[PDB]
């Protein structure tokens, strides 16, 4: 399950569409609060296309609900996330994921 | 601990936070831009 | 097990010189009110919010 809570509002009209590239800044934490990823440390926005399946199910659906300029917290269950096998070294098995995502623009 | 207010958002410009302290209860309450914050601290220590 | 490292911002606290409390026989009023108005906030000046 994807669970979205607005940290800061966006425009409220412009929402991602399939085949539309989404540009985000994100910070990733496990449910316990440990951080495993952040685009800001790399100082480079992360770009992904919708419906393509580059990113996990949770990102797809959650960013689908967001708006341009919107900042949100996304809680993703393992089944939408990497799940039982996990991401070796980075993410343990059966890990709920917390993400802080700012949807900068659509291109 | 998440707390519910109208128009929830992290503190932004042009935002006014009203803080009220009642030492009798004791209780601490908040209002955001004139709107109640649906959460309160209470039953805390009064040693200082 | 292993020690963890990350970059964090410094944080500072500022107070007025108002001190209120409650004690038996105190000459001091219990209920108090103040406000804080935000003028300018940069969400991400660094990677950390």
């Amino acid at each position: 399950g994807v669970q979205v809570e607005t940290i800061s509002p966006g425009d409220g009209r412009t929402f991602p569409k399939r085949g539309q590239t989404c540009v985000v800044h994100y910070t990733g934490m496990l449910e316990d609060g440990k951080k495993f990823d952040s685009s800001r440390d790399r100082n480079k926005p992360f770009k992904f296309m919708l419906g393509k399946q580059e990113v996990i199910r949770g990102w797809e659906e959650g960013v689908a609900q967001m708006s341009v300029g919107q900042r949100a917290k996304l809680t993703i269950s393992p089944d939408y996330a990497y799940g039982a096998t996990g991401h070796p070294g980075i993410i343990p098995p059966h890990a709920t994921l917390v993400f802080d995502v700012e949807l900068l623009k659509l291109e | 601990r998440p707390v519910t207010s109208p128009g929830q958002h992290l503190l932004a410009p042009e935002d006014v936070v009203s803080c009220c302290l009642d030492l009798s209860v004791p209780s601490i309450s908040f209002r955001i831009n004139g709107c109640p914050v649906q959460g309160v601290f209470e039953a805390f220590n009064l040693d200082g | 097990l292993l020690l963890q490292t990350n970059l964090i911002n410094y944080v500072t606290s500022i107070r007025p010189n108002i001190f209120v409390g409650r004690a038996e026989g105190s000459t001091q009023y219990g209920k108090w009110y103040f406000e804080v108005m935000v003028d300018e906030v940069v969400p991400f000046l660094t990677a950390q919010a």
